[PDB]
């Protein structure tokens, strides 16, 4: 458990690794991962009680990046469900290959 | 008693020098720079 | 936690370190230094030589009572080095 | 001029030395470099349980043919007399060392080493000499005037 | 036991290297192994020690009357690094359940 | 086939046996070593992630096919700077064109 | 090559209230002979039991294997029980007689 | 009282030149031999003859296993037991300084920015 | 990928971050504790009979004794002490029956703990011999198994079948792990339950706690003292969660303390604070509650006194110093709180402990509770037990505890110094080794806090030792010198000529020892011996100096703490008497020596010299080696510290305006390094400049104070706060040499160049900053 949390709030740090001041919103996010290196039993019990009840989450922000051809949809969510995510996905992405769920024509494969 | 294990695997100078996980390199920002490995000079 | 030893006051000099150099000592001011420190070399002794009364650092000077403290005679009780609860060091 | 000092030395090994490196007592036969479970190389194998290789033992009361149990080499193991030794004989000719089946790697091979049991042990009812790993085959036979059991070696299949 | 310590306090720091405490000597190969358990002798020590080197000759001092051992011994090898690496390394080491001790002469 | 000779010389394997590969190969095997290594043998699927971080992050990231810590460090341009320096002059060529003979310093070898 | 805080005790919780001895002993059983096993009867304790086996090894192996193990819909919390706590509640007496023993029988 | 004294002395002579280290002066030895290249070879590049076998090739000693690295390389002796005995220092020392290598260049990775 | 996954924590490197294990081997003990007139002589006789009655105990009796010597002065207080020592029952029956036989004569002319701690040694001695005869593991009976649960669990039977397989799983652990069995699973289609802590809130619990806040975690309530400790939990409250809650529940614990009572807390907390896997702030917090609740409770600890001390006495023995004045604390107060009585009938059973640990961290504890409660109060105990003829590790204790009461107590020993002499002396001459040099160790602590006074009292004491320091081999002569030597400055001049011009001698042989005790205690000796004003120089010159300069001046001792500090001194106080060019002037080369912490240590070694005898004995030449050692050194800084700036500040500012040719390669440096790399070296050349401000005034070179007054002028730009600090600094030392007017920066320029600084936040900057427009604006 521990390796997975850790590689994920990695993965959320890595999108603001320049840092500059960033804003308000950046900074709860920054705080809150923090946080989750400290107390790291804490995050894992938290998340696992919001992966077994809460089915109602926050609205999500909106933008979109100009490639000046295509437009690519941006989302921006709350930081607690995004390490609540995060751990989801590596998790499940983990079990997922340690079981041998998606066979091998699927690739955008790790391998290569 | 000598202390054995199956096969040899590996020696320890090595097995333990690159940084660890610290991922690529930012989203892929601009102002980054960090294209050279070592030092000019 | 904190609170005076109230040995008997000897002729040694009191040294206050950085920190708490202008301070008078009760008053907890730093108000018209007048008169002098005495403590007992009870409280002040070997590692304590030059020590602070306070904080346990090198005295870099001496502490002066107030004119406050003064008429109220206050500096004439036993020798004022604050002594934590446990040891002294 | 019979004995010039009564002491000088000895440069020999030390009970300690020998004592706390192998300990249940002290013990003989220390695992090879080779030792590895049997399990493991048929996962190298590519072996799950179904085509893989197992080792199971089969016992006969050497005076009666007509299992007190059934045993797997699967999970190095120590043939003995019971306590120290894993593999426990009821057998009252086995010194508290008999001897010992090690699985090798030369391929995974099972192995049976004798550790020089005062009686010795014998194989196919014929006797192999102390101190030398010697493999063994499917179907091959080991017993402990002094045998009371016998034994056989089965791989999994069919 | 203080020894261990000095080597943190040498590692800490950043020594690096000759200004080591071990280039105190340079001119000894000889070391002190003391807390040594009474049952131990010459081929064993031997045994142990050439680990790190090739020891040329150990006396080991045992008390000349009763003829056992008062529980140390000064070695000697035929490499000072050896010397160095042992000392360095082999310190602070159980045996038969005592600790010995190492250290330059 | 080193690890085999290794296994069948039980002495395990130093560097310089490996000093020849050392930054070569596709998983730029040197990437074994990494002191992390155990963590990111429990990270899967990372190159989708990879993928999909556009989604999450506004910045466009050009590299998103790799990833430096599965797959190593695929390039080496330490050359290219130096044969820049040569292709100029040397260090007497680039700096003529500066006010470096002004500063009146020795040397540049101390520039900092 | 063991740590040393873990003890021939394991807290063993996440358990029903209906579960039957007969499942514990067998599940438990795999690792080593059970030195004896504890059940909570009372109206807190109810849920949770006590396990200790001849060995230590023993238990190591089991929450080894045995952690987050499952049964019937849940997965049970598996500890290594501490010590000292709450224990004077019985004494260190009774040494005598045994002690007497020893030093009669094998005379030592 | 010559030969006696030769015992003595000629053994001040013997526990005086193995004091020391006899692994150490042998290596000093070979610098002497060095110098009786330089005589000869007052300033060799390549091609010249102890270069050529040089680049041409490219007592018991103990068998078993493997002796773990020592910082100085040194082979175990003879009759060595065969057993690791150690504190550890030398891997967490030869980890930590190989560590440091790390160390220096994501220390320079920030530099740039 | 098999091969990858061939070569198939962080957040152990993150989490150990967090506090440590901090311990060694030995003190790891800790985690195997479970929770808890002739006719006076005839008279002796008589009262060892009833006593023994009421077997074998020495101290009891000695205490009972140890009364006579205040004869006639004894009275009902013997009743109060030995009331806690024996059964308080049979406490009113044999003191009452004393007294009735003293005035009647004078006219005409806890058992069970004790019984616990013998047959825990005779167990020993069975298990012993055993092997002889020939640990945690040892099998265990169902009185001991019910010792061990807590209230309240069933022991089952399930079948008498599930039992014969547990009887035959040993056998079968062996057989049917040699046998068929293996686990599948198959693909099929799917409850959850769980508990945190719910209530409200209830911050978050670890794993592993939860065995000791599983009650809590059930949600059963609302149906007495079952009550009392589920809200008890409250401590989980202190222990983990927002700094808030630790607070508001702190005090609501304190005001419930008369309420609740010490035995639901302490049976709540000392498993807590005995936890294996406790913090470093959990433990501290922990201590917290115990005092605050221990201001209040009085009368009420006594049955808890030992079970609290257990725990405690693990902080006396501590790497950290601030754990170590807490816990001296608590103990003060924990015996305080409690009786004398309370405390001594409960400690006595740890005195003959079979490990040592138990008995010196209660040494301490003695210590510590006799500051409390005074050492006349005390004194009979430990004059009863240094005299114990049962065995020697009692008075080994007992003169351990002498130690450690003069190193707590200190200065304020010395009333009753005489009394305490008086007892140790006799262990000097013991047939056992420890006893004798434990002793003659507590001797010299008295003595150090004994500094000069009392010298009769250690007179007795002396004849003996002087004989020892002749035969002995080993720490114990060591220790002798140790003695010995903080006696020396308090003999008379005379006598310690004769006695002085003795122990040189020895001195002198055992400078060679590879020892390091050896090595410090010589080290402070020389210092006491050779810092006498009674001593001659030149034999000190001679006989002293070249050896001293040659084993003690190596790089073993300075990497060590103790012995650099140690060395420093002696040094110091050497150069104090044979002059100062002597000991500068040999030990000048090594400043250019290749590591750190030795130039270091020469370096802060001629800083205290020329502090105290001046620069004036210096000629010439070695003053030029000075100069530029000084500037080698300073050089190469691999840390940021004072002592190479001190040093320097110090060394110019005793050579006076003899420095003067030296300057212009002073400040070429100064400026050159003034720049170098940014952030290391810049505030420390500007400090440098700070320094050496004056002696770049009086001398009167004026263009230099251009050169620093612009040139520093400039760097009022740096991005780097740690640096600009250091250069305002700078210019402030500047502005206290040369005037407001004659500035070559004149202040016009300069103020309103400050005055935008002031929004800089970090630290050194603001202060510095604001301390220079104070100067200017004043
Ligand atoms: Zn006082
Ligand atoms: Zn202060
Ligand atoms: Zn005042």
């Amino acid at each position: 458990d521990t390796k997975l949390l850790i590689l994920a709030l990695e993965r959320l740090k890595e999108a603001y690794s320049v840092k500059s001041r960033l804003n308000q919103s950046q900074r709860e996010e920054l705080g809150l991962i923090e946080q989750a290196y400290d107390n790291p039993h804490e995050a894992l019990s938290r998340i696992k009680r919001h992966l077994l009840t809460q089915r109602a989450f926050k609205e999500v922000g909106i933008e979109f990046m100009d490639l000046y051809s295509h437009l690519v949809p941006v989302y921006d969510v709350e930081p607690l469900e995004k390490i609540t995510d995060a751990y989801l996905d590596q998790y499940l992405w983990y079990e997922a290959d340690k079981r041998r769920l998606f066979p091998p024509w699927i690739k955008p494969a790790d391998t290569e | 008693n000598p202390r054995t294990s199956n096969e040899v695997q590996y020696d320890q100078r090595l097995f333990n020098q690159s940084k660890g996980m610290d991922s690529g390199f930012a989203g892929g920002e601009d102002e980054i720079y960090n294209v050279y490995d070592q030092a000019w000079r | 936690d904190l609170i005076f030893c109230r040995k008997q006051a000897g002729v040694a000099i009191g040294r206050l370190c950085e920190k708490c150099d202008g301070k008078c000592v009760i008053c907890d001011s730093y108000v018209r230094p007048c008169t002098l420190v005495r403590i007992c070399d009870e409280c002040n002794y070997g590692s304590y030589q030059g020590r602070c009364v306070i904080c346990g650092g090198p005295g870099v000077s001496d502490a002066y009572y107030c004119k406050e403290c003064t008429i109220q005679e206050k500096d004439r009780d036993g020798c004022p080095k604050i002594v934590n609860l446990g040891s002294s060091k | 001029n019979l004995q010039a000092q009564e002491e000088e030395r000895e440069f020999y090994n030390a009970r300690r030395r020998e004592h706390r490196q192998r300990n249940d007592p002290g013990g003989n036969n220390k695992e090879k470099e080779v030792p590895a479970k049997e399990k493991p190389s048929f996962e190298l194998s590519g072996a799950l349980l179904e085509d893989t290789n197992t080792f199971r033992g089969v016992v006969i009361k050497y005076s009666e043919p007509p299992r007190w149990r059934l045993y797997p080499f699967k999970n190095a193991y120590l043939l003995g007399r019971h306590p120290i030794d894993h593999p426990s004989c009821s057998k009252q000719h086995a010194v508290f060392q008999y001897r010992l089946v090690e699985y090798t790697r030369a391929r995974v091979k099972p192995y049976i080493i004798d550790l020089g049991s005062g009686n010795g042990t014998f194989l196919n009812n014929k006797r192999i000499e102390p101190q030398r790993y010697y493999e063994l085959k499917e179907k091959d036979v080991l017993k402990f005037k002094d045998d009371e059991d016998e034994e056989e070696e089965e791989e999994v299949s069919d | 036991k203080l020894i261990n310590e000095l080597n943190e306090r040498e590692v800490q720091l950043g020594v690096a290297d000759k200004v080591s405490w071990h280039s105190e000597y340079k001119d000894s190969a000889w070391i002190f192994l003391g807390g040594l358990p009474y049952e131990l002798t010459e081929g064993d020590i031997i045994c142990v020690f050439s680990q790190y080197g090739e020891i040329v000759n150990i006396n080991l001092v045992r008390d000349k009357k009763t003829g056992k051992s008062k529980g140390f011994c000064f070695l000697c090898y035929e490499d000072q690094r050896s010397t160095i690496l042992a000392v360095d390394n082999f310190n602070g080491i159980k045996i038969k359940g005592r600790t010995i001790r190492v250290d330059h002469v | 086939l080193k690890r085999q000779e290794a296994i069948a010389q039980n002495r395990r394997l130093t560097l310089e046996d490996l000093e020849d590969s050392w930054d070569r190969g596709i998983p730029r095997i040197n990437t074994l070593f990494q002191k992390d290594r155990h963590t990111l043998a429990y990270d899967k699927g990372w190159r989708v992630r990879t993928d999909f971080k556009q989604y999450q992050v506004l910045k466009q990231n050009p590299f998103w096919w790799t990833h430096q810590r599965h797959d190593g460090k695929l390039w080496n341009l330490n050359n290219y700077r130096t044969d820049m320096i040569q292709a100029l002059g040397g260090v007497e060529g680039i700096l003529e064109h500066t006010l470096f003979k002004g500063t009146y310093f020795p040397t540049w070898e101390g520039l900092f | 090559r063991l740590p040393p805080e873990v003890n021939r005790i394991l807290y063993i919780r996440n358990l029903p209230y209906k579960i039957t001895a007969e499942e514990m002993y067998d599940i438990f059983g795999k690792y080593g002979p059970i030195r004896q096993i504890r059940v909570g009867n009372t109206p807190e304790t109810r849920g949770t039991a006590y396990v200790v086996y001849e060995d230590i090894f023993d238990a190591k192996n089991a929450c080894d294997h045995l952690s987050g193990f499952n049964v019937c819909n849940r997965y049970l919390v598996v500890l290594y029980y501490n010590a000292n706590r709450a224990f004077q509640k019985m004494d260190t007496k009774k040494k005598e007689e045994q002690l007497k023993l020893l030093k009669e029988k094998y005379g030592i | 009282q010559r030969r006696k004294a030769e015992k003595d002395s000629e053994r001040d002579e013997l526990y005086a030149q193995w004091g020391k280290g006899l692994a150490q002066s042998r290596q000093q030895q070979q610098n002497v031999e060095d110098a009786m290249k330089e005589m000869q070879k007052p300033l060799a590049r390549y091609i010249d003859d102890e270069d050529l076998d040089r680049m041409l090739r490219e007592r018991p000693r103990y068998s078993g296993p493997a002796p773990p690295p020592n910082r100085f390389n040194i082979w175990p002796g003879y009759r060595w037991d065969g057993v690791d005995r150690s504190n550890g220092f030398e891997q967490k020392r030869f980890a930590r300084l190989a560590s440091k290598k790390a160390v220096e260049e994501l220390a320079y990775k920030w530099s740039v920015e | 990928p098999g091969y990858h996954a061939p070569v198939a924590d962080p957040f152990a490197e993150h989490r150990p971050p967090k506090i440590a294990d901090r311990e060694d081997e030995y003190k790891k003990h800790r985690r195997t504790m479970i929770i808890s007139a002739e006719k006076a002589k005839a008279g002796e006789l008589k009262v060892v009979n009833g006593a023994a009655a009421s077997d074998q105990t020495p101290g009891a009796t000695p205490k009972k004794l140890s009364s006579w010597d205040q004869a006639e002065t004894p009275g009902h207080t013997p009743s109060l002490r030995w009331d806690e020592t024996p059964g308080r029952a049979k406490g009113s029956e044999t003191p009452g029956a004393t007294p009735g036989s003293k005035i009647w004569d004078p006219t005409p002319s806890a058992e069970t703990p004790r019984t616990d701690r013998g047959g825990d040694s005779i167990g020993e001695t069975p298990t012993p011999g055993a092997s002889k005869r020939k640990e945690r593991n040892r099998p265990l009976s169902d009185e001991e198994l019910d010792a061990m649960f807590p209230e309240g669990y069933k022991v089952l039977p399930p079948p008498a079948g599930y039992v014969p397989i547990r009887t035959p799983a040993r056998k079968l652990t062996a057989t049917p792990t040699p046998l068929g069995g293996m686990t599948g699973f198959h693909m099929q289609t799917e409850m959850k339950s769980v508990n945190d802590q719910p209530s409200g809130n209830l911050p978050f619990l670890k794993p592993d706690d939860i065995q000791y806040f599983d009650k809590l975690l059930v949600d059963v309530d609302e149906s007495e003292e079952q009550k009392e400790r589920k809200i008890m939990k409250l401590l989980l409250k202190i222990k983990n969660g927002t700094p808030p809650m630790r607070k508001a529940a702190l005090r609501q614990i304190t005001d419930k303390a008369r309420e609740f009572g010490a035995g639901p807390l302490f049976n709540q907390i000392l498993p807590l604070l005995m936890s294996p896997t406790l913090e470093d702030q959990e433990r501290h917090l922990l201590v917290k509650v115990i005092d605050r609740i221990l201001y209040k409770l009085d009368d009420l600890v006594r049955p808890y006194v030992h079970k609290i001390l257990v725990v405690i006495e693990p902080l006396l023995i501590d790497e950290d110093y601030y754990a170590r004045v807490e816990g001296r604390e608590i103990i003060s107060n924990l015996a305080k709180a409690a009786g004398l009585a309370t405390m001594i009938s409960t400690m006595r059973p740890d005195i003959d402990n079979m490990d040592e640990y138990v008995r010196n961290t209660t040494a301490r504890a003695f210590a510590v509770v006799a500051s409390a409660l005074g050492i006349p109060s005390l004194l009979p105990f430990l004059k009863a037990v240094c005299k114990s003829k049962k065995s020697w590790q009692a008075r080994h204790t007992g003169i351990k505890i002498v130690q450690q009461i003069a190193i707590l107590m200190g200065c304020a020993i010395l009333p009753h110094l005489r009394s305490l002499v008086e007892i140790i002396e006799h262990g000097l001459v013991d047939e056992q080794q420890k006893v004798r040099t434990i002793s003659a160790l507590a001797i010299a602590a008295l003595a150090e806090a004994a500094t000069p006074y009392g010298i009769e009292s250690f007179d007795s004491v002396l004849k003996p030792l002087w004989k020892g320091i002749r035969q002995h081999r080993g720490k114990g002569l060591a220790a002798f010198l140790k003695a010995i030597g903080y006696l020396i400055p308090l003999m008379d001049a005379e006598y310690a000529n004769y006695y002085t011009r003795e122990v040189m001698l020895i001195l002198i042989r055992e400078f060679q020892s590879p020892d390091e005790e050896m090595k410090k205690i010589v080290l402070k000796v020389v210092k006491q011996c050779c810092g006498t004003d009674g001593v001659e120089a030149n034999y000190i010159k001679t006989e002293i100096l070249p050896p001293f300069f040659k084993h003690f001046w190596q790089h073993r001792m300075a990497l060590d703490r103790r012995n650099y500090r140690q060395l420093v001194d002696t040094t110091v106080e050497l150069a104090n008497k044979v002059g100062a060019a002597e000991i500068i002037s040999r030990i000048v080369d090594d400043l250019k020596d290749e590591a750190e912490q030795y130039r270091k240590m020469v370096m802060e070694t001629i800083e205290k010299i020329m502090g105290n005898l001046g620069a004036a004995d210096i000629d010439h030449k070695l003053e030029e080696q000075l100069i530029d050692g000084i500037l080698y050194a300073f050089q190469e800084q691999t840390t940021e510290d004072s002592v190479m700036l001190n040093g320097f500040g110090t060394v110019v500012n005793a050579l006076g305006k003899r420095v003067k040719p030296y300057l212009p390669q002073i400040c070429g440096t100064v400026l050159w390094r003034l720049n170098n790399k940014s952030a290391k070296v810049r505030q420390q050349a500007a400090d440098l400049i700070s320094r050496t401000a004056v002696v770049m005034k009086t001398c009167q070179e004026e263009k230099l104070m251009g050169h620093l007054g612009v040139v520093l002028y400039e760097y009022l730009g740096e991005e780097y706060p740690e640096v600009l600090g250091s250069i305002l600094g700078a210019l402030k030392a500047i502005v206290n040499v040369i005037g407001m007017h004659k500035m070559t920066p004149p202040i016009k320029d300069l103020l309103p160049r400050l005055t935008p600084i002031l929004k800089n936040r970090h630290e050194k900057v603001q202060e510095n900053c604001i301390d220079l427009v104070g100067r200017i604006a004043d």
